[PDB]
């Protein structure tokens, strides 16, 4: 058995840990706020109706 | 309820007094107007539906928003309740005019009415306007003296609501 066969090649990924996601989390919170506004607008439209006219 | 005679009787009963000259004068004042009150009540009863129709027309002409959507007289049920309320007001005003005393208006009509209208969303000022419309139509129908007499009880109703 004399062919050179390579068994354990190192991977592409680096050894470091996961970079933090604070800026991504902030932008996601911005999207959440935008999405909450579009439902809050409808419910607010509901809030401004007259009192006893059912 | 209490009429003019029972009102005087009560004022003398709380004092334990027999009738004096002034009491007999008040009783004569009430007895002297009895034929006028009876004729007025008969005339009002004969034409009550006409009075209600004319006064409701006046009220809704002066306030068209009442019967359009969003108004408190917009549905067949709320319109019916409104004209029924006006019919009650006319009838009990006739009762009080015949009794010569506003006690029945307190006892059966005004006690709890403002709270009721607040709890239902009934506009008070519009109801007062409808009462004034009935005042005008009724006076035109019953003539000068009977109109001055029914005015007292219409104004008592309006003041109780206002």
């Amino acid at each position: 058995m004399q062919p050179i066969i390579l068994r354990t090649l190192s991977a592409r990924r680096p050894v470091q840990g996961r970079p933090n996601l604070e800026t991504y989390t902030s932008e996601v919170e911005r999207w959440k706020a935008i999405a909450q506004t579009q439902y809050a607008l409808e419910l607010a439209k509901e809030m401004s109706r007259p009192a006893l006219r059912t | 309820m209490q009429d003019a005679i029972t009102s005087v009787i009560n004022t003398y009963d709380v004092q334990g007094k027999y009738f004096d000259t002034s009491a007999f004068d008040k009783l004569k004042a009430y007895y002297a107007t009895g034929e006028l009150r009876v004729r007025a009540a008969g005339t009002i009863s004969a034409n009550a539906a006409t009075i209600i129709k004319e006064a409701s027309a006046k009220l809704f002409s002066n306030q068209p928003d009442l019967v359009r959507p969003g108004g408190n007289a917009y549905t067949t049920r709320r319109y019916a309740a409104c004209v029924r309320d006006m019919d009650y007001f006319l009838r009990y005003a006739t009762y009080a005019m015949l009794a010569g005393d506003t006690s029945i208006l307190d006892e059966r009509v005004l006690n709890g009415l403002k709270e009721t209208y607040n709890s239902l969303g009934v506009p008070i000022s519009s109801t007062v306007q409808g009462i004034q419309a009935m005042k005008e139509v009724t006076g035109s129908l019953v003539g000068s003296g009977a109109a001055k007499e029914m005015g007292v009880y219409f104004d008592y109703l309006s003041s109780g609501l206002s």
